[PDB]
């Protein structure tokens, strides 16, 4: 599993692979690991599928629950803190093998500078969190390959399209070196999922766009 | 027994009659909520769930209690099964049960009247549903409009005379404020919101300030 | 405590009398439930179990509480033993106990009247059973029909002189709407009726509703 | 012990073998592992028999309970979530040996396109579920063989009859390579059970039809 | 221990040996392991004596309890479910060594065909049950031997008496190959206990009949 | 039923009517709290949260209970989510719920009247908000001033004639004490929600500073 | 409800009226407690904390319950934080809260009147604080003296004309017993104690027998 | 991780490095380990990040909670006891591996000598605490190196600026010998954070001054 998130001028992008495994066996090819949890936040989770999906679903319900109760959404700091509390709550089960870590990407409408309002927050199994000011972050079994790829490719990120391509290429490198991360399946037409978030909100990237970028990367690696 | 329930019924009914009025009517774009409300931050109109909205008249803290309880019910059921299993009928039904228990068993009955509205999900054709739940748990399925709080007979009669199915948003708003004025009204004295059947997910949107002023002229 | 029980019984009885009427009658195809009901989605008639149906008159939230409780009882017993062990007699008995406790011990008695009906299992030959449970837990085994809510005497007499145990569904429906009209004057249309049947000819779940154009076809020709 | 489910144009089919074992000893030949849990859904369960049958019974009761309480059945998403929550609830006992995994097959009456309204959902011991988009799925000790057989045979599914044939043949390959999965017993006349679900609901496939399909497969292999 | 039960035209028969052991030591020669639990069901239990007897006693009380409360007996399916739930209730103690498995024999008065109305239900330690369609079943340390004997002798079952002799002979083979199962004691005059169930109810088979059948079997095995 | 509620409303109303008065005013620098208070250490005005202040009239132990409950609520919410998710409207709403419950269910209703005020966070432009919560849980959203306790009609009328938006601190103080007299430093408790403080907006004005403000 | 509460107030007030008097006044050495008390071993004045003392009038078992509760509170707080975080204002506040709850909720209200006094810690210069808590939870901050129990007005006026800030111990004792008499007293009818600001650790000490006698003279 | 605190005439200084690790891997370069917990106290914490940040945040909320409830802040002794009670509260999880120790620096406004009003309190995993009378203290995986450096450099502390330099230099030596402690990153411009507390309260030291002191030390060792 690999989830990547990176900041671009005016927004944030998050993408995740589609592979579900049990040991060495591939048990899913079209799986969704990045969820729009808020008008302005997406969450991608790595680890035990059941725990990950329960995290995303419960989290979205919690955010919208506060928003309807109090008439205003949580501050981004509040969102961070609630996700952290949720992870720490799962710590014991994580020690028993039901481990899931989230990666949070959001757009802070209350930020001073609308171009650096993108936010990327990573978490550990104890709920400790870090807001990444270096622009990118990844989580999952291929996260270090993806992060190191983005270290070299991040200088090319100037808008949503360049950041989306860098994200998809980092997922490509991740799948290239980690068998638990699935690469682009051109036979079945299955490609990573991506969410982009700017001032106008969080939208799902159509799969055909991700496909176009994937073919660009592939031919770039062939000749 | 006879005495106690007579007195409780009268306390609640008098409490609701002394309060500001609220109208909810179905129009071509969904459901329109318009309530006499001078406040800037205290709300009588609320979102419950994706296609389900809430309106109330009477004592604020009490119908706000009922509002939060309804949001908990909706969110919990949607989590327990799926978002699509939550219906306006369910919220109206649980409100009926709840107000029955409050009316008979609480220290003081709630001086509230509730309206639960549901519009169709995006792209689907289904007539809007309006539910009226009174202080004793009485529940009514109403087809065109619901009036709650204050002197309801003049407003109900005004709507009975001036309501047409499928008016535009401006027409429905006009008919609504007119019906309210026939009893005891600009922007900073109204609270307006709609369940917009054309929104993809969350149908509840408020109409406030400059936009509302433009829809009133 | 003479007047506490006097006032509770009178509160419940008046509460039921001010409510709209409901009829349940046995016909050749099973049991017919017909209730005066202006709502489109608020229900007075419901399924309880495979061959057991429910009808109620009075205060909605209260007989809906009782309805949900009965569904719970039935499903739990069917799980604990077998579906075949759930009977209408059982549900009526639990309703008698429950309404007795409510009548004597709740803050306000329930202003409800209940009917529990059972038809035979598929392919079996046995007469339908109707049970009436009143607001104080009184239980009655009634042979032909049950009328609940409002002024029951005119409706009971109307059913009494023109009752057919073996009428068709349409005939029994016409007799029922005629009986309801005699209690309130000339037209009981679809938009004011809730109709459902325990159809003894269904393989498993006997409860089915008759709605809209179909019910219209049953009211005209 | 092996449960298969596959989508066909306009519906879904689920079939399961009949063998019950205790270790290597055969304790059942006529066992039923596929249950119609709702007018439009069937559930087949693998693992400890007590847990599997309790899953099927409790699940069906839960669905009809919701339907009678609220007057409308659950959406298919809700059905998925409830089955998953039940599995997750049993996770602790499953870690102690009372393990059972379900396979859910349904027809979504609220789906836009009725021809692809069939649904196949698989589950793991933690309640994680996946809606199968590739048309077929299996569960149990022979599920790998059945899945690969359907991988080669799925192009032949054009209606309910061909899909039922491919299902029965996949169970045949499963029993061929897994001693815990029972094949067609022609001496006793015991064949896999099958449920078919389309717009008209979920119905049990008569044993005679499964039998003729079995004989077709058998002499097809000689 | 061996308990056998087999269906015959018009009824069912269940028989069990009389031996109680503690390891290799014989602690009982006259014990009764098959109990009539209601007018139409008999239960024979194998395993820990305390648990087995409590199963039989509590089960009979439960059935008659329902019948007196509701005025009607349980459906046979309900009886099966109650016995299964009882076993599962004992699962933990069984894991600690207090294991007992029952074998249920009944006559379903509500069955369509009164000749095949006999029912034989086996149970595992988790409460899982199977209604035995092939006509016979056994439980206990000699159940394999008895079952394999009944596999060969079942075609001779044409009425209640032939089924009874087949049951007793299966118990004989069980005791022949399993030392924990007691055979007929001709010196003390102790023979297996048997219950027969048809439409007229469940009755204990008189000992004289079983002794005659036993002696016939012994003579048949001597020459 | 009508009797018991008449009596509770009457007991609370009479209790508050016999208490000393308190005013809260919006001014150019934030919100000003001025209370008739002879005591040296017992306080009727208090900080609730960073930009949220509290003022009360009536029976001390009761509105002090409510004051502590409000601080507990504010700190707990800010910890559970974030400090900026805590709002004056939230605290006013919870006070409405709480005073409703007290009014209907406690042995004696609380003889209190509450004001929750909120100013903008440092560097933001937002009009202050004033909230009035009465003994029965009724809640009111006020834009200019709140008057609580004692004979409120003379004070309310005095401020109606004498209140100008964005008044200076000295002017708003003087009009406030004028409205109350309808009063030196050792008989007043004065504090302000100062929108110009970077974090904690609440600050008391006591002693020599307060007198330097009163003599103008 | 409204009758029950004034009846409670009347029972408590009458009970305190029929009770012996107590005075506490600030003097140059700290705070002086003087109480009408014939008993040899039943005490109306007690230590609460290092620099905090307690005095009460009315029904003994009740103000002894309150005294024990105050000690419990003070010791618990000093352990939970520090001894110097315990202040007389805290004890007076908790006593106001407690007597409020008792007044409204106990079977019978407490017929008690409480005084909490605090002197400065050793080597610090701060004027003593006196707090008066009445039966309904009313709390009052007093600068010079507190009189509780019986007919108080003569005692208050007598102290008003005879109180000087920073009197010696003998003068303050004289003026105090004079005021109580104005409401023949001696050693075997008085209970006397002081919060002595010159003690380094525990400021509360009693003045009994021959010592008290010398002071009285 | 390394947190240092030292007394200077009229106040106290606390500084901390910026490195977050997971084993040998660097997972953070800019993290903040020194927090202003109230107008006169700062807390720097070493150990598990989640537990450390929870300590600082909950602690600050607790102090201000008491202050608003009672109208007066806690005495410094009370603040010590509360922090200790919090650590001892985490002891059980600390045994499981979620260990975090704080180092407390404060200025006691109620102290007799306004020059010796500085306070430095160290804590162990059981909540046991020591008020450090020798003027300096450190906590974390480099604390032994930082303490031994300050033992040699403490004689140079005569005012706030010299104390700040000695703090930054001790953090430099810690990072020099402990790979879990981050030194000055001149490429990215990330430097230790510092808080200084005197009679006027606790203020964050501006990054520029720390950068200048770091560059001076680096240039002195080249
Ligand atoms: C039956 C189909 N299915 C359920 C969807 C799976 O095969 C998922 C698989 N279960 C398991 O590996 C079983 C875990 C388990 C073990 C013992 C007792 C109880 C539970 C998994 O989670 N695998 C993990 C491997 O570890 C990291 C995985 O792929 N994780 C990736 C992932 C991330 C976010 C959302 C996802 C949603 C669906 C599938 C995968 C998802
Ligand atoms: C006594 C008659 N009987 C009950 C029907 C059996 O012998 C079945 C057998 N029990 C067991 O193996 C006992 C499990 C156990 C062991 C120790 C402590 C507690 C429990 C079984 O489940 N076998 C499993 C093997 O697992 C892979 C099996 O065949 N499972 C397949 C199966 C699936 C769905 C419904 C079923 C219904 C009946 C029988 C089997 C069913
Ligand atoms: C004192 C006389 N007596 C009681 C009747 C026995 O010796 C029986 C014997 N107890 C034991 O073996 C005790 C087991 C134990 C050990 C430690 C802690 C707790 C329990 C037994 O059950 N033996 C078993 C051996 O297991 C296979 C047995 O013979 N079981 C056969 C049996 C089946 C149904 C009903 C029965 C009733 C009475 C006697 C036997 C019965
Ligand atoms: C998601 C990114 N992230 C959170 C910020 C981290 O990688 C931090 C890292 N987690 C872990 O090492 C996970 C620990 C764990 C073990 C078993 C089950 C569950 C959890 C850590 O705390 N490392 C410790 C290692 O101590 C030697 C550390 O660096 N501690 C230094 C530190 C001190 C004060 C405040 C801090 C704030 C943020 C980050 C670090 C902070």
């Amino acid at each position: 599993t690999t989830i990547v998130a990176l900041k671009y001028p005016g927004g944030v992008v998050m993408a995740g692979d589609r592979r579900s495994t049990q040991g060495n066996m591939i048990s899913g090819r079209d799986v969704r690991k990045v969820y729009i949890t808020d008008d302005y936040t997406a969450t991608g989770i790595a680890g035990t599928a059941a725990v990950a999906v329960e995290f995303a679903r419960l989290y979205a319900v919690e955010l919208e629950h506060y928003e309807k109760l109090e008439g205003v959404p949580l501050t981004f700091a509040g969102k961070i803190n609630r996700l952290a509390i949720m992870v720490r709550g799962n710590l014991a089960a994580a020690m028993q093998g039901l481990l899931a870590l989230p990666l949070l990407a959001g757009y802070d409408i209350h930020a001073s500078d609308p171009q650096s309002a993108g936010r990327i927050v990573s978490f550990d199994a104890a709920g400790g969190w870090n807001i990444e000011e270096e622009g990118y972050q990844a989580v999952g079994s291929g996260s270090l390959f993806a992060k190191s790829s983005m270290k070299k490719l991040y200088s090319q990120v100037t808008d949503g399209d360049s950041g989306l391509r860098v994200a998809v290429e980092a997922l490509y490198d991740a799948a290239d070196d980690d068998s638990a991360t699935g690469g682009p399946d051109l036979v079945r037409g299955i490609f990573p999922t991506a969410v982009i978030i700017d001032a106008d909100g969080a939208v799902d990237v159509p799969e055909s766009r991700i496909a176009e970028l994937a073919r660009a990367i592939i031919e770039s690696r062939s000749g | 027994m006879e005495q106690a329930m007579r007195e409780r019924s009268e306390l609640a009914r008098k409490g609701i009659a002394r309060a500001k009025s609220v109208v909810a009517l179905a129009y071509a774009g969904g459901v329109l909520f318009v309530a006499e409300n001078p406040s800037r931050s205290l709300q009588k109109i609320s979102e419950l769930y994706d296609r389900v909205g809430f309106a109330a008249a009477g004592k604020f803290n009490e119908f706000d209690n009922l509002r939060r309880g309804g949001i908990q019910f909706a969110d919990t059921r949607g989590y327990a099964y799926d978002r699509r299993d939550v219906t306006g009928r369910q919220l109206a039904n649980v409100y009926a049960q709840t107000l029955g228990t409050i009316f008979t068993e609480q220290a003081k009955p709630y001086e509230v009247e509730l309206c639960v509205a549901e519009v169709a999900h995006y792209g689907e054709t289904k007539r809007p549903e309006l539910y009226r739940i009174t202080y004793d748990g009485s529940i009514a399925d109403e087809p065109h409009f619901v009036v709650m709080g204050g002197t309801t007979e003049p407003i109900a009669n005004a709507l009975k005379e001036s309501y047409a199915e499928n008016a535009s948003l401006t027409d429905a708003l006009r008919i609504a404020v007119a019906a309210l004025r026939a009893g005891s009204l600009g922007v900073a004295s109204l609270e307006v919101a709609v369940l917009d059947a054309n929104r993809p997910r969350r149908a509840f949107r408020r109409i406030t300030g400059s936009a509302l002023q433009a829809l009133l002229v």
